[PDB]
């Protein structure tokens, strides 16, 4: 998984929040949700 | 018929054939058979001794090494039911080391009350496989048939059958004992009553055999006692059961008594009479009473002794616990040792249970099949006065398959001396024994290395903490875990959770395939933080099974799990419908087929299907087909765990150290609970492209699949390509002959070219090309040089599918 | 409410407070504060008395 | 240069920083230095303190929670060396929960004699990867650097690199300190001797760092010893050494002695000399004399006790062990815990070792770097006075690497009282608890479940029972195996033998992949059967390592197991060679490239090529090409264990009861040692057939592949297709022009047609078709219809290449 | 030498031999063969006493 | 392995000393040197 194509795991984690972008963490290292809940702030 | 003969009760047959001769007169044996260690015998010996009155084996009957015997049909040819009252280790009939044996012969054999059959390492026996033990004892499970000549090797089981034959696992086998006799079986309306050769049930009492269906009178067998024949289901009085297949009246009874008691024979017993049943000894509360062989209830609690010989006994067999059957002390101690594979938890109670006080200590040693000791069902008290060696009263040793110990809602123990002794017992957890510890009594009677932590229940999950799930919901692919957070005592011992998950077909999984994957342990919130985890890929619309367990350093240990939830993942869009094929068969009729998608992911509501008109190629009508080559187409972690611990262990020393105390409309049609369609009115000789797609949801938005495209073309008429209307000429001052005829307006696909074939009475056949642009330009063909005379013209039309027929012959005559 | 290493320190510093912890020389125990805190239940005169001054 | 500045010994300082003036005067520490617990300080506090006085650290410097510090860079700019005299936890630099802390800044540091550094949980700090440890520490593997902001993170490490830089692993990458410095390497002539800003090496006894090379007056850190700046290797008398770093004169050390024994000090020692040092205790057998300070030997066997405070310590760290050096009995108990994963094995024997007697127990616990009890050098004796809870001597508890116990070949052991105690100990074996039990003296003080016999070495193959194998060859493809049968003293416990082999690529394979089959026990011979094996599948030429090991029911166990035995497979046919590949680049040079097969199974001793000439296709001359469509080519377990537990333990009970006691030459070459060929001398324009195939034996016989079939094909000539000779012609009555040429007898494959063209003055040109059937029936052409006038004739040939030139105008007058 | 099962009998009415093993009644002794010839050596003392007649 | 090609293996097992025909054993079962050495017969 890379950018683009990964917008939908933040959708999917964040809900209707909306993030901003930033691919670094998974496209190269393991998307483990730890940073994913993070990258949306309320 | 009735039992004419001695009862002869049971003995043994060994070291001559001269010994056989004792039941020359039995038709019932009131114990055990044993015809075993025959060295200097021979088959020539055989072929006479003969026992047809033979008919009940009470006890068992056992085979071991009787050399020269090839078939048992020629020595108990009457076998009918063996009562199987005391086994021999849990086994109603033992052929052991059958040297020489073939066939069984035992073909009068019908039922087997109780216990199993063993029979191994006979080396020569076939005719095994052909038979149905269902029908002859009621646990088929518990037999033991191996080391035969039957698995090793190849004896063909030839037998009729003819002979009834049945079902085992899936498919059909006669059922026969030798090569001249097959097993009876008759329908199961008569379960055991017996049944004729002609198929009429016997008498509802009788068992195995009868001559006159549904009269007792003339029985063979009668399943639940005997008298004088005529046997009843229960005597009435002054008749008293005895040895549980038959009754005698009270002199018969008193009289045995008598001469046991006079003649001091140290194998006898003083029968006495409870409860019209002339027992070897009633139970614990009676007294034998001087007068009447009765015993009579007593006026106070003394229980029945049950006096061990030094002071010990292994059990590991039925008849091995038969012999404490009626006891209730035990002066002794007791060592529970049964290297089995099978359960004996049903004849254990039944035997054992009525026990309330051990004298010495119990012991349960490299036991496999005992799941639990629930079958001590008045245990109470423990004395413990003969103490296990290292001064012990309780043990367990390499028990493979110890769930449970006892059910502490309702139970009650007692133990006076001695501590517990708990190792590789991997289905018992300490969970339990903690309640035995608590129960017993003797909480401060404990020493390390006592109950060894790493080894019971190292198998078995059972921390008993439970964890629950604070919030979860299935995406259209994929799924996100969440729970509360768990923090054992110290945190730093946390090395994160374990989650398990697998797809669950039905509702029900066993717990502890099975994926696992790691989750780092979240950071120290001290608001807090749920750990949470995203799942990464799955098939959609399964049910998966899912639960978390925590990991935690062994120091005591803490750790959780959660139980077994499962969740639904929703469903998706379809895939290509599998094998999309199109066959026609009529003008307008086109047959299309195809295979639901390999994975459905979804209730296909519909199929939206297009067929849809296409017009001939474009590079086909700028396309000459007289040329030369006119070939138009006929269409490993020890290391992690100690670097928590190495970590661990540095900082506990710091601190020490420092600190200090002071759409186009194609036509279609939603197919619905169909895999094929038919599709009706198709112009003749027309290609089709078909747009093929499923859905699987109509109502809340079509979720439909992606297109597949297949080509079908239908073919073509009778008579369209053939040319209609008159065939008219135009002759200018050259003779030049202009033709004119009008196109098959509805062609099979498109005409390319045209044949004229003009002959004159003894002339030849010539021809002419006509194509699109030749009939269009010149409006038809334009002939030109003919000789004078009357020729006979064809015409033959050249279109997609073929040549079409001949015209018929035109004469037209031009002047000479 | 036990605790132990790392967030120990943390409950040190503020029970304390402004005056540091008292040192005189290394003068082991082998009960330190692990065994006091960590591995068994301490209560807040356990902490007070590694203060300095009081 | 000396060092100006009072020694100060080791102090720390906490909670406030005015207490960090006590180092303004100070170029040596015989001491520690622990900064630590700063809480109420910000990094504006830190610009101003610097101590460039400070250079060499005598035990270990301590960094722990000091808010506020940043870099070390201004607080320690000349920390050179570290001895390292006694550590912390085995570690002479720890910088633990370094919070606030970005860069190292020791930019001075050089070497560190004796220890390690460990730095964790700093969550700030960088510029950690970018560092040299080999030419800082001795031994890099024992440092322990994790959970900082290098790993989690990703602060660049940006820094000049100008610097030097060097090799890890596989790449170079410079070493730096900070943004501004970098490690300072130089030449490895200078292992440790120090070397100077150009290069120039510094004295052979200076270290680290110097300012005139060549020269020990101008050093500032010298290995040996120090006096009066000039330090020298030894000083001679009357200089005694002190604290393994300097030496001074008597008085120093008398005045330091009488100072300590008025001053009754806690912690101060009464400092004795012995062979000129000035040791705070000698060692056993002196005795401390009142008139001179050294201590004679005294004239009795009297040991150095080693008094323990409540009777136990625990040896978990170099610091813990480095209390008891230099004693030699002591008056308590030894646990020794080492949760490590780097061996302590050389420190340890330095430490311990020169102790004797024990007067408790002693006791290993969850030790793992441990792999042997080797480094009790002198241990004799465990008198065992204070025995260990459950009365015991010895303990053994999860040592998951203790391989050997003792080497008892020449040492010796004594317990007085106690038992041995051995469990978890996979890497130990009975064989060397028994020694130790017969050893000590012991035996007859064992009870049961003190040694575990499931749990030690269970996964150590140590039965110690080797077993032989009787004969084996291997043949072309496949290998047998054969070995001498075994036999326990039950045989019936013996389950079959476990056969091990894998693929070994060099002589040396570990003991302990790994493909198993089973072997089924072979029948009691009772002439021996041997029980032998035959393997399935192989890869040929492979040096394949076997063992076998037989699989006993655990009843004592007797398995046995064969040494490791490499048998070599013979070689066989070579495959095809990979890739055939040929490639024209001149008239007679074919360059043809292969690879050697993918299993050459065989030394390839040559490759045996053939190139065949082949004639031109034979429908290639009946076929025409001037018709239209000319297009010419351009050429799980524990059940069966119990099963036969299970059938066992019947037999023995069956015994019980019952017995009681009274060629075509084509062209070829053997390309030897090459995987390509180039071959020479070929027709141009004409096609090759090559047969391709290798061989790997020759003088006994030729081994050789399978053919590979290739084609190759040639480019032709220049001028090869052009028609040579006179254009003669034929003229007949009818002005039939019959043309004369000769064919090109070596063409390029073959002239398939011609093309004339002949022009008149001011005419146009004319072609015709000249096939090969045309130029043989004809001999040549024939051209009919000439007008009259001049013509010049062309003629084209068209060959297999292509068409030839067009030939000159050839111009004939035919009459007006 | 030790023997055990299936080998012991082919090892009697060898020893024993022509008459056969006596039988009298049941009369477990917890000492009948195994353990006196299988788990330990025995002599052939042990086995003729195991004859009938002799 | 079936008839025909199995001859090897017996070959390969008893040497110089040949051999009975019989496949039934090894087609169908598995081949454990058993049957094999004692196909050969001196």
């Amino acid at each position: 998984l890379c950018g683009g194509e990964l917008v939908d795991t933040l959708q999917f984690v964040c809900g209707d929040r909306g993030f901003y972008f930033s691919v670094e963490e998974c496209c190269f290292r393991s998307c483990d949700l730890a940073l994913l809940e993070t990258y949306c702030a309320t | 018929h009735l039992y004419p003969g001695e009862v002869c009760p049971g003995m043994d047959i060994r070291n001559n054939l001269t010994r056989l001769h004792e039941l020359e007169n039995c038709s019932v044996i009131e114990g055990h058979l044993q015809i075993l260690l025959m060295f200097k015998t021979r088959p020539e010996d055989f072929r006479d001794l003969s026992f047809p009155k033979l008919i009940m084996i009470t006890d068992y009957l056992l085979l071991f090494r009787v050399y020269g015997l090839e078939s048992l049909k020629d020595l108990f040819p009457n076998l009918t039911v063996i009562r199987g009252s005391r086994l021999f280790f849990n086994y109603a009939l033992v052929i052991f080391e059958m040297v020489h044996l073939k066939e069984l012969g035992l073909y009068n054999l019908m039922n087997i009350t109780r216990g199993s059959v063993r029979i191994e390492k006979n080396n020569e026996l076939c005719y095994l496989a052909t038979i149905d033990w269902s029908r002859i004892l009621d646990s088929v499970e518990d037999n033991y048939i191996v080391l035969n000549k039957d698995d090793n090797e190849e004896c063909g089981d030839i037998c009729p059958g003819n002979c009834p034959a049945t079902v085992i696992n899936g498919q059909f086998v006669e059922r026969c004992w030798t090569h001249s006799h097959c097993q009876k079986v008759c329908p199961t309306i008569c379960k055991s009553h017996g049944c004729t050769a002609e198929g009429l049930c016997c008498h509802s009492e009788c068992l195995g055999n009868c001559s006159q269906p549904d009269d007792p009178t003339k029985c063979v067998a009668c399943r639940n006692f005997y008298l004088d024949g005529r046997c009843v289901e229960t005597c009435p009085p002054p008749y008293y059961h005895f040895q549980d297949w038959r009754c005698v009246n009270f002199s018969f009874c008193q009289d045995l008594h008598h001469k046991c008691k006079n003649s001091r024979r140290q194998g006898c017993h003083q029968y006495v009479i409870h409860n019209n049943k002339c027992i070897p000894e009633c139970p614990s509360g009676y007294t034998m009473n001087s007068s009447n062989l009765l015993c009579t209830p007593c006026l106070g609690p003394c229980p029945k002794v049950c006096h061990l010989l030094e002071g010990e006994k292994t059990i590991d067999s039925v008849t091995s616990a038969q012999e404490l059957r009626g006891c209730t002390v035990i002066n002794g101690s007791l060592i529970i040792n049964i290297r089995g594979g099978n359960n004996l938890a049903a004849e254990l109670e039944a035997n054992l249970g009525l026990i309330e006080e051990i004298s010495g200590y119990l012991k349960i040693r490299r036991s496999y099949a005992l799941v639990s000791l629930s079958f001590f069902r008045k245990l109470r008290l423990i004395r413990g006065e003969t103490l296990e060696i290292g001064n012990y009263s309780f043990y367990a040793l390499d028990n493979q398959n110890l769930r449970q110990l006892w059910d502490w809602s309702k139970h009650n123990l007692t133990i006076t001396q001695g501590k517990l002794f708990f190792h590789y017992n991997p289905k018992l957890c300490l969970s339990e024994i903690h309640k035995m510890e608590e129960v017993s009594g003797t909480k401060g009677r404990q020493e390390r290395n006592d109950i060894a932590l790493k080894t019971n229940g190292d198998q078995a999950s059972c921390e008993n903490e439970l964890l629950k799930f604070s919030y979860i919901r299935t995406s259209f692919d994929k799924i996100l875990l969440r729970w509360e957070p768990y923090w054992p005592p110290d945190f730093r011992d946390l090395l994160g959770f374990m989650l398990f998950y697998k797809e669950a077909p039905y509702q029900n999984v066993t717990e502890f395939s099975w994926t696992v994957v790691d989750i780092d342990p979240p950071l120290r919130s001290n608001s807090q933080n749920h750990p949470g985890w995203l799942m990464r890929g799955l098939k959609p619309w399964t049910q998966y099974a899912i639960f978390v367990k925590t990991l935690v350093t062994f120091s005591r240990t803490y750790g959780a799990k959660s139980d077994i939830i499962y969740v639904q993942t929703d469903a998706t869009n379809p895939s290509v419908p599998l094998d999309p094929i199109s066959v026609s068969n009529s003008s307008s009729q086109i047959i299309l087929k195809w295979k639901p998608p390999s994975d459905p992911n979804g209730n296909i509501t519909h199929y939206l299907v297009f067929w849809e008109r296409q017009a001939e190629d474009s590079e086909l009508f700028e396309l000459d087909y007289c040329l030369k080559g006119l070939k138009l187409p006929s269409r490993q972690i020890l290391k992690e765990l100690e670097e928590s611990s190495f970590r661990k262990t540095f900082e506990d020393y710091l601190h020490n150290v420092v600190f200090v105390p002071r759409e186009e409309h194609r036509p279609f049609e939603k197919v619905v609970n169909k895999e094929s369609l038919v599709i009706s009115g198709l112009r003749h000789f027309t290609g089709y492209r078909i747009e093929l797609q499923a859905c699987n949801q109509d109502t809340p938005e079509e979720r439909c699949s992606v297109a597949a495209y297949v080509s079908a073309r239908t073919m073509p008429e009778a008579k369209a390509d053939d040319i209609v209307g008159p065939v008219t000429h135009e002759i200018f001052e050259n003779n030049v002959v202009h033709l004119m005829w009008q196109e098959p307006k509805e062609p099979n696909g498109l005409i390319v070219l045209y044949e004229v074939s003009y002959r004159r009475y003894g002339d030849e056949e010539l021809h002419l090309c006509v194509s699109r642009k030749h009939f269009a330009l010149e409006r038809g063909c334009r002939l030109r040089g003919l000789s004078p005379g009357n020729y006979s013209v064809r015409i033959r039309a050249t279109s997609l599918a073929g040549n079409g027929s001949w015209t018929e012959p035109t004469y037209f005559y031009v002047t000479d």
